[PDB]
């Protein structure tokens, strides 16, 4: 729908200084919707801009916590 | 009748300028003090690549 | 509100006692019953190592460093799970 | 009772003023060498 | 729904507390627990100052709402005068048990 | 950076910055009229031997010693508040990068595109090179592109840390468990220095901040090669 | 006379100019000749010599206004002191540098700082005011 | 204020003594302790 | 008879004397210190070792200054000495319990020396934040002895503010409404009511540090859902607050100080400065997160916290210019106690005006954890606080030892220490507006010249440190016993003579109602 | 000889030993959480509470026995306790804040949500309730108790002290075996941190309250209290009232709404 | 408030009473003089006139010592007061400070 | 001979002080036209002078030719 | 039980010039001692703690 993405944009549900929050729900809903398509057996691809905005926003080792959580059975987030 | 400062305040007041002035002078350019200055108008700049 | 009630007149005891056994200490019986019905153990639910939980940041000055201080081997695991 | 009236005041004799000096140098001097013997303290430990 | 047992003031009280309990009864304040009115603090009726020694510290509020309280020591003797509203004071020494 | 003998502000770097240099200029003309004017009043008072010491009067003079103030208090704030709104207005980043503050160095995260992080530690005094700076100089600086809106995301893995820029007005605590978010833009090229800014254990003062702002063509060939 | 501890609850003699007319005579016991000077006083003061009303005057107030109100040499004394103890300051800063500073960095080097120097107008650090701004490009000198 | 003659006058000689004294109190443990610095350190 | 008069004391006047000696000891030890910090800044290089022997130096610094100089001199020496004497009362309300408000102290003393003796020692600032004050990096004893220093001074202040309170409110003579009693009375009873109020919030913050170090609780841990931001807010909560406690009661002796030797009978403007002292220790609560300005915080919220700061000048202001108005037409008396009273006016204002310009959040970014705060609070607390202590030094000496000072030697002294302070923190400006962070025991060389300047300035005030201590024994030594004291009318703390006995007013004041 | 009614207190040590045993406890919390080590914290406990003993007893001493407590004396003890209460609220007020602060912006470690995920709140209408109702219990039977004492009437006032000390009992042994129940512990999280310190420190406030209670039961029993003169026993229905509301705040906030 | 006028008169009425106490007299010109003013002439020879009801010559030239004083730096009024005292001085045979040499420091 | 006049005697310190709180005003204007111009005004002029004509990719060519960059030779 | 609030009375009220915290009887000094001892001894414990924890230990 939009390429030529740059970087995640402004979000009127996040508009202060802590954005912790901003990563965290493009996170969820990253994962949310790759195991509704997935399940499904629809395309990822259609959450392809949630996995943008979360990459461009969330520290790496926060993406790298909750990955291998998810893995364990012990992220505590609802997917 | 002249207390203490009537006979001494003179001598005080001079002796204790001249060697504040002088120690201050002393400890702010002969004891290798480094100010660091401003290089304005001081430095000459020179190649460093 | 003014409860539902409703005496006065000056000030007593008498009124306070009354207040006692005939509103506070029936309210406790109740409440009393109330729980002593749903007592009884409930069951404890799968084990996760979620990492917010079980937190060991420096160990406990007591026993072996790693047991609460009120640890109940019934409902509470450890950070590797429940008590065998 | 207790004595009164100045230098009677005090938990500190100021009968002599040599003593006193004495004294009053063993307290502010106490004092303020703490700090330099904490940190000799802390240097020589590691 | 009638017992006692409880004892009263009167009974028990001792010490200091009785005392000031059976003076206040006779309208009597031997510890300074009321503020003192004023007189009209001329020289003919100035403010009677009462003392257990021979001086006591006496502090003006020289007109209502001042702020400002002048203290001076009161000494047994002639009447004395506020060195700010110049109202008069005298001391009038006793013993305590009065 | 700071130069020898400087006195006040870093030259500012980013409109931001310069907005708040003549905000700072208004409010310490005030700072140095009140001064002064106390320490004349002090010198007034007790310049004579004529004397009034019966009481005096209050509330008159008390009406201008709250209005004026207040007045005082009004014209500064107002300039103030409008630099705080204007610095939190909407902006449309072209590029986010985050900073993690450790013990004790900076990493840096560039990831809208690829996976490019490095970490960016103080040059040791002995291995500066002739005429870098002591404490200042980095090994791996953060370089980012010049005239462009820039989201810094700033958090911490370890005590807290804080992400400092002065020559940009930039200052955002480094807190773990938590992402703070701050806008740069440099009017200009070249490299712009800064210290962490929270106390943070044993080498907080040898944590310093590098940034080094080109033109975009000159980022993007840097950060293919980063990589 | 002479002032005592114990009577610090009694009205006392002060010598101030905002209170002329203190509570009690600076003298209160009288000689013979003291106390004929007195009577002599409730005559004609006209009557009185000028050593007399002087005497009387000093019997009322320890000091004139004149005297009470006289300037001192005290602040030679008090600067002078004071620049004498902040000279002493500087033997103490003198020790420190020969004896517990060791040597500054390497980068106050003569040479380090004019390469230094360089490089910090080659990356134009404050250009507007501070620093670059000083120096003439054109011209290749420290503008005048 | 007024205040009686001192009833035990320090001279001036007993006054350099007693500033002598004061300042040697603070300045020689601190100043044994700087000197030392090294010592401790480069240990 | 020795340990029942200064062990087992009910006394106010030997509590006093007792606080003033224990203050009088921790300001050495906390000018030690900071001679330490300024040896370390004094050449570029390190002095002493990393920044964690450093910030263990000016974490102990700030300890020792706040809670044991200033805080036992101003309110448990000042303060007990002076205000029973002031409303006629015969001593405290509780007069032992007053005792032990005293006897926490030296303890206290002795925690914050272990936490510096055992580990590595606490290295945190005095604000002691977590993470860095946490288990993990700065494991060991260290932190938890000063915490439990601060639950100690807590307590001992807390109960003292339950004593000053209740003091005040009800052991005046019955005549005497709170509206005629003299303002340091008021100043300690609304810096009581600021310590009984800041204080447990303070001691709950500390707690939960105590139990996330050692009862794995997670209150400022993200990985247990805490928020090391919660902490800041609890401590700063306490911390402005504080702030006001300190220099309360120095407004209080300042304004005696400057009525006195304005030859005044009474300060201008009382109710005014009722009001003032009131609207400080209110506001003073409402404003504590201009201490955070650069954590992350939402836009409004920066900007009522920018405007409650800067509302506080207003009934400062008030102060200020009543203390002028104080001064004007008076028979100015040049005594040593003015000239520190007026250098405190000058000096307080100073640091005042740059606490305005830091209000201002957006400026504040750039100002936040540099220098320029540095300098902002030693104008008003080395400046500020010292100076009115050592005016009220001088001014009550005479009352509580009977003795006089020299007064050249105490003029000289506050020259020396006039020079010294403003030697030390006028620099200090430029070091902040040019960008040194805090708490650096090394800085870019191009800062050399201003922290060389400020290192020379205290060793100036060392100078006047050591005099200090000479002039006092001076005094002691040749015994000059004072005899009468000008303006007792208006000044009830003279009136028992000096020293007065160890009982006063056992006979009350006649006060009527008219 | 006094003309004022204010009590000077004879010169006493325990001032000297209480700040020690503050050492004591402190430097003995500290042995035991590095140094394995409970010697110095039971000196410390053990001093602590004969200093507490014996300056209460000398209060005793001084009022009922030597009547140094005239009216102006027990106006000041009032305001001293009304003031000690006002501190002990505001140190409650931290630990408030500091729950509101963690369960209305849940971290993304919790789950981002209160409860946190993995925690089982008790139910409110359980033993909470039943805690609740036996403070609010005890308020009534401390007013009847005070009442009877103002009437003069000594075996109601007993009765009804004696009611409610076992209602203070009763919440404590209840408290107790909640904590023991509880599938969650002090660990579990910012969730477990302040249930515990909260509610433990309401815990350690109501066994302070009926010790407090308990010593007005003796002193009744042995006549210390009159009709009119009773201030121990008012200071302590003051704190009991103080522990009864920050109850209801505790249940209101964390056992209810936080579940 | 008041006129100059009536400030002044009340002042003069209050040293011309004739039984004027040694006590009202010290407290009245202990007040006067913190007033923002020089007194009037007609002011100060109401004063002096009451220390020779009261028999007390140094208070009379204490007085005048006090009017010089409060002038401050403006060194034309004492002279001018003194011009206008000089027929009270001479009937009451009140010397001056300087006439006493004491103004000398 | 002649008769000194009669000088002004009441009010002395209040006329002081409210000739010269009006000339503490003055310098208070007077100070802040100078503080105005010498700094404030200095610098507004400063920075707009400044950017009037700013060459940003020279400036850069500069830089970069001095060797000053990591990113750019 | 009976009121014996009269006769500790008289025992507090006795003139001996005894310090309230003493003024019951050789139990308050056997008390007073145990208390005072076990503070002072336990203080000079505390700093031999302090002197241990000060150093670092193999
Ligand atoms: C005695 C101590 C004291 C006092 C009185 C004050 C008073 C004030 N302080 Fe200060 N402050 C500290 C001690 C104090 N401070 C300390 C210790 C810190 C740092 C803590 C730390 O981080 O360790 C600090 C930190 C601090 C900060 C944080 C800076 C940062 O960390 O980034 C700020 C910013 O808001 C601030 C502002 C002010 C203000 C506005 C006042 C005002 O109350 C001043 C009001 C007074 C005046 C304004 C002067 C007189 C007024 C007039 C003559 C009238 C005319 C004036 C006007 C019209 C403006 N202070
Ligand atoms: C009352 C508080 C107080 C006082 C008086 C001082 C006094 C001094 N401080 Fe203090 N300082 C703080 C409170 C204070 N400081 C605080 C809170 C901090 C922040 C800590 C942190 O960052 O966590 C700090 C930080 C601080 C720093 C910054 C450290 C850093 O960021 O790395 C520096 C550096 O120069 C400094 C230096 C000085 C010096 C040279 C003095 C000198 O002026 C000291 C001179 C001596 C005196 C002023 C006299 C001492 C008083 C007496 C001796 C009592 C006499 C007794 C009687 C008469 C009864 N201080
Ligand atoms: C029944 C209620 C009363 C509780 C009695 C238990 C002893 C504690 C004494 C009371 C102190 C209260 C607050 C202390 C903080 C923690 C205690 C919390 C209450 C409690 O008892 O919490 C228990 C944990 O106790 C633990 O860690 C034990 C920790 C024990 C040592 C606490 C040491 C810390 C003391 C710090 C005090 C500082 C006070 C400063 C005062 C301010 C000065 C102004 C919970 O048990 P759990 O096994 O985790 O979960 C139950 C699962 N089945
Ligand atoms: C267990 C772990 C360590 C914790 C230690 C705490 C343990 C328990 C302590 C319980 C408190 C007991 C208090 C007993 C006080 C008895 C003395 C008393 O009650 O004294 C009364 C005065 O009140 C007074 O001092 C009022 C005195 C005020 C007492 C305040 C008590 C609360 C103290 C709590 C300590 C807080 C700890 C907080 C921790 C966060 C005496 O006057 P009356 O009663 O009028 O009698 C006179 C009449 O007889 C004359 O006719
Ligand atoms: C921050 C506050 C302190 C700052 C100012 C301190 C001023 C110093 C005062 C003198 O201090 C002494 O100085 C000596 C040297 O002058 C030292 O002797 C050392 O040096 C001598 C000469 O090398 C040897 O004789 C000695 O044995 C050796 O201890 C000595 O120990 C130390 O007490
Ligand atoms: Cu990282 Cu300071
Ligand atoms: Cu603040
Ligand atoms: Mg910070
Ligand atoms: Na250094
Ligand atoms: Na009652
Ligand atoms: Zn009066």
């Amino acid at each position: 729908k939009i390429k030529n993405y740059q970087t995640a944009p402004f979000d009127s549900r996040f508009p202060n200084q802590n954005q912790t929050r901003n990563c965290w729900q493009n996170y969820l809903d990253f994962h949310r919707c790759e195991k509704a398509m997935t399940a499904k057996g629809g395309d990822v691809s259609v959450c392809e801009w949630y996995r943008r905005v979360y990459k461009s926003l969330c520290p790496i080792s926060w993406v790298s916590t909750w990955d291998d959580r998810r893995a364990e059975g012990t992220f505590p987030g609802k997917i | 009748a002249p207390d203490f400062h009537d006979k001494y305040g003179n001598a005080v007041l001079a002796s204790g300028a001249t060697f504040c002035v002088a120690v201050w002078v002393y400890m702010a350019t002969q004891i290798g003090i480094e100010w660091n200055p401003s290089p304005v108008g001081r430095v000459t700049p020179k190649e460093w690549r | 509100a003014s409860a539902a009630k409703g005496d006065h007149g000056g000030t007593g005891a008498r009124t306070w006692r009354f207040l006692t056994f005939g509103l506070a200490l029936p309210s406790v019986a109740l409440c009393t019953l109330n729980s002593w019905l749903h007592s009884g153990h409930r069951e404890r639910p799968a084990f996760i190592p979620y990492h917010h939980l079980r937190i060991r940041t420096k160990p406990f000055s007591w026993g072996d460093g790693n047991h609460t201080f009120f640890h109940n081997p019934r409902v509470n695991p450890l950070p590797t799970g429940y008590e065998k | 009772h207790y004595e009164e009236g100045p230098g009677k005041n005090i938990p500190f004799s100021v009968e002599n003023k040599w003593r006193l000096l004495a004294m009053m140098t063993l307290f502010f001097g106490s004092g303020f060498a703490a700090p330099f013997f904490i940190v000799r303290h802390q240097l020589l430990k590691k | 729904a009638s017992g006692g047992g409880v004892p009263t003031d009167e009974e028990q009280a001792t010490g200091l507390e009785r005392e000031v309990m059976l003076a206040a009864r006779k309208g009597q304040d031997p510890y300074n627990i009321l503020a003192p009115k004023a007189t009209s603090g001329t020289k003919e009726d100035p403010n009677l100052v009462p003392s257990i020694t021979n001086k006591r510290i006496v502090g003006c509020i020289c007109e209502e709402d001042n702020s400002t309280v002048i203290w001076f020591w009161l000494h047994k003797g002639e009447a004395q005068r506020c060195p700010s509203c110049g109202t008069h004071y005298k001391l009038v020494p006793h013993q305590l048990a009065h | 950076m700071a130069y020898p003998m400087q006195l006040g502000f870093q030259d500012a770097t980013s409109p931001i910055m310069e907005e708040l240099l003549h905000f700072h200029d208004h409010t310490l003309m005030i700072v140095f009229l009140i001064s002064s004017l106390v320490l004349y009043i002090i010198s007034l008072m007790l310049t004579t031997k004529l004397t009034h010491t019966s009481t005096m009067d209050a509330q008159e003079v008390e009406t201008i010693w709250t209005i004026l103030p207040a007045i005082i208090l009004i014209l500064i704030a107002l300039p103030s508040l409008r630099i705080l709104y204007m610095m939190d207005e909407i902006n449309n980043p072209s590029l986010t990068v985050k900073t993690m503050g450790h013990q004790w160095y900076w990493s840096y995260e560039y990831t809208d595109y690829e996976d490019l992080s490095f970490d960016s530690y103080m040059i040791p005094t002995s291995e500066l090179k002739p005429g870098e700076l002591r404490l200042l100089e980095v090994d791996n600086r953060v370089v980012l592109p010049m005239e462009m809106t820039i989201r810094m995301l700033v958090s911490s893995e370890d005590v807290l840390h804080s992400w400092a820029v002065p020559s940009l007005g930039l200052k955002t605590d480094a807190i773990p468990g938590r992402l703070n978010q701050t806008t740069l833009m440099s009017s200009r090229p070249g490299l712009y220095y800064g210290q962490c800014s929270e106390i943070c254990g044993s080498n907080h003062s040898f944590m310093p901040i590098v940034l080094e702002l080109v033109p975009l063509k000159y980022f993007e060939k840097w950060s293919a090669s980063m990589l | 006379s002479v002032v005592k501890s114990e009577d610090y609850a009694l009205p006392s003699y002060v010598d101030r100019r905002d209170y002329p007319l203190p509570d009690v005579a600076h003298v209160k016991n009288l000689s013979a000749s003291q106390k004929a000077l007195k009577e002599k006083e409730k005559a004609s003061w006209s009557s009185l010599s000028i050593d007399e009303k002087v005497e009387l005057y000093r019997l009322k107030f320890k000091e004139s206004f004149a005297e009470m109100n006289r300037s001192t040499n005290e602040w030679k004394t008090v600067v002078g002191a004071a620049m004498f103890f902040i000279g002493f300051t500087a033997l103490l800063l003198i020790w420190e540098k020969h004896y517990v500073y060791g040597p500054i960095p390497h980068t106050f080097e003569e040479e380090w700082v004019a390469k230094q120097t360089k490089r910090m107008l080659d990356m134009k650090v404050a250009p507007i005011q501070g620093f670059s701004a000083k120096w003439d490009y054109d011209k290749n000198e420290w503008k005048k | 204020i007024t205040a009686k003659p001192a009833k035990t006058p320090t001279s001036p000689k007993e006054q350099a003594i007693g500033l002598s004294v004061t300042f040697l109190s603070f300045l020689l443990p601190a100043g044994w302790v700087l000197y030392h610095l090294d010592n401790y350190k480069k240990s | 008879m020795f340990i029942n008069r200064w062990l087992f004391s009910t006394n106010h006047k030997d509590i006093g004397t007792l606080y003033l000696l224990f203050g009088a000891w921790a300001g050495m030890v906390g000018t030690a210190l900071s001679l330490l910090i300024r040896a370390e800044l004094g050449q570029p290089g390190t002095l002493l070792g990393d920044d964690q022997i450093y910030n263990v130096v000016v974490t102990a610094h700030a300890f020792v200054m706040i809670f044991f100089m200033v805080m036992p001199i101003m309110i448990g020496g000042f303060g007990n000495w002076l205000v029973p004497l002031m409303i006629g009362a015969p001593d405290m309300a509780f007069p032992r319990m007053n005792n032990m408000s005293f006897w926490l102290l030296p303890p206290s003393f002795l925690l914050l020396l272990a936490s510096s003796m055992v580990e590595a020692g606490a290295g945190t600032g005095w604000t002691v934040y977590p993470p860095l004050a946490g288990n993990l990096a700065h494991a060991g004893a260290s932190v938890d002895l000063t915490i439990f220093s601060l639950h100690l001074a807590g307590v001992s202040s807390i109960l003292g503010a339950i004593n000053f309170i209740t003091t005040i409110i009800n052991m005046k003579p019955p005549a005497m409404s709170q509206y005629q009693t003299p303002l340091f009375v008021w100043s300690v009873m609304i810096t009581a009511v600021l310590l009984l109020l800041s204080l447990p919030v303070l001691a709950a913050g500390i707690t939960m540090l105590l139990t996330d170090r050692n009862l794995n609780t997670t209150f400022f841990d993200p990985a247990g859902g805490g928020d090391p931001i919660l902490y800041q807010h609890l401590f700063w909560f306490f911390g402005h607050p504080e702030v006001y406690i300190l220099i309360l009661p120095g407004f209080g002796m300042i304004s005696h100080i400057v009525t006195y030797y304005s030859g005044k009978k009474e300060p201008f403007g009382y109710m005014g400065m009722v009001w003032a002292m009131m609207s400080i220790g209110f506001l003073g609560f409402i404003v504590w997160a201009h201490h955070m300005f650069t954590v992350g915080m939402d836009v409004d919220t920066r900007a009522y916290f920018t405007s409650a700061t800067m509302i506080i000048a207003i009934p400062t202001g008030v102060k200020v210019f009543s203390w002028l108005a104080t001064l004007h037409g008076g028979n100015i008396k040049w005594s040593p106690a003015m000239m520190w009273a007026l250098g405190f006016i000058f000096l307080f204002t100073v640091g005042g005006l740059t606490g305005i310009v830091l209000a201002n959040s957006s400026l504040d970014i750039v100002l936040h954890d540099t220098y320029y705060v540095v300098a902002h609070f030693h104008y008003v607390l080395s400046m500020g606080a010292v100076f009115a202590i050592m005016g009220g030094f001088v001014h009550w000496f005479p009352l509580f030892s009977g003795y006089t000072l020299n007064d050249t030697w105490a003029k000289i002294h506050f020259a020396i220490m006039f020079v010294g302070v403003n030697m030390t923190f006028f620099p200090q400006h430029f070091l902040g507006l040019s960008g040194m962070p805090r708490r650096y025991s090394d800085y870019p060389d191009a800062y050399t010249m201003w922290n060389t300047i400020s290192s020379m300035g205290s060793f100036i005030s060392l100078t006047a440190v050591m005099l200090m201590v000479f002039i006092i024994w001076e005094a002691f030594a040749s015994k000059r016993e004072v005899l009468t004291v000008d303006l007792t009318t208006t000044n009830l703390e003279w009136l028992n003579g000096c020293p007065p006995p160890y009982h006063t007013f056992e006979e009350p004041t006649y006060v009527n109602l008219k | 000889h006094q003309t004022h009614a204010y009590h000077m207190v004879n010169p006493s040590p325990w001032p000297l030993t209480g700040a020690l045993s503050a050492l004591l406890m402190t430097s003995g919390l500290t042995m035991w959480f590095h140094f394995n080590s409970m010697t110095l914290l039971m000196i410390g406990l053990t001093t602590n509470m004969l200093t507490m003993y014996q300056w209460w007893r000398d209060v005793i001493r001084e009022s009922t026995f030597q009547g140094h407590h005239t009216p102006a004396v027990q106006k000041g003890l009032r305001y001293g306790m009304i003031l000690f209460i006002i501190s002990e609220v505001l140190f409650f007020t931290g630990f408030f804040w500091a729950f509101y602060h963690s369960s209305l912006a849940p971290t993304p470690e919790l789950g981002g949500c209160w409860p946190p995920t993995g925690i089982h709140p008790l139910n409110p209408l359980e033993v909470p309730l039943l805690n609740t109702s036996v403070l609010l219990a005890s308020g009534v039977s401390i007013t009847w108790a005070h009442h009877s004492l103002m009437e003069g009437d000594r075996k109601h006032m007993l009765q009804a002290l004696f009611i409610t000390i076992t209602l203070g009992v009763y919440f404590t042994l209840l408290q107790a075996s909640e904590y023991y129940e509880a599938p969650f512990t002090i660990s579990d999280g910012v969730y477990g941190s302040t249930f515990f310190v909260a509610t433990g420190f309401h815990g350690l406030h109501v066994i302070i309250g009926s010790t407090f209670l308990i010593v007005c039961f003796f002193r009744q029993l042995k006549f210390h209290f009159t009709s009119n003169h009773h201030f121990g026993f008012e200071a302590a229905a003051w704190y009991w009232h103080f522990v009864d509301v920050v109850w209801l705040f505790l249940y209101v906030s964390i056992y209810w709404w936080g579940s | 408030h008041e006129t100059d006028e009536e400030f002044d008169a009340r002042w003069v009425t209050y040293f011309n009473k004739p039984d004027i106490d040694a006590w009202e007299l010290r407290k009245g010109m202990n007040t006067l003089v913190g007033y923002d003013l020089v007194p009037e002439p007609k002011i100060i020879d109401a004063a002096l006139r009451a220390c020779r009801r009261l028999n007390d010559f140094a208070s009379a030239v204490r007085i005048l010592e006090v009017v010089k004083d409060k002038a401050g730096p403006h060194k034309e009024i004492y002279p001018y007061v003194i011009q206008e005292l000089r027929p009270t001085l001479n009937e009451l045979g009140i010397s001056t400070p300087e006439e006493l040499g004491l103004d000398k420091v | 001979s002649t008769a000194l006049a009669k000088p002004q005697m009441r009010g002395l310190l209040a006329r002081r002080l409210r000739f010269h709180i009006v000339g503490a005003f003055m310098v208070s204007l007077g100070f802040a036209t100078f503080y105005k111009f010498a700094v404030a005004e200095k610098r507004k002029k400063a920075y707009a002078d400044f950017y009037r004509n700013y060459d940003s990719m020279k400036d850069f060519e500069e830089m970069r030719k001095a060797g000053i960059f990591q990113s750019a030779k | 039980f009976e009121n014996r609030v009269a006769e500790k009375q008289k025992l507090f009220q006795e003139d001996n010039g005894l310090p309230v915290h003493l003024k019951g009887g050789a139990t308050d000094n056997i008390l007073y001692r145990v208390t005072m001892t076990l503070c002072l001894g336990g203080t000079l414990y505390s700093l031999y703690c302090l002197g241990w924890a000060s150093f670092p230990h193999k």
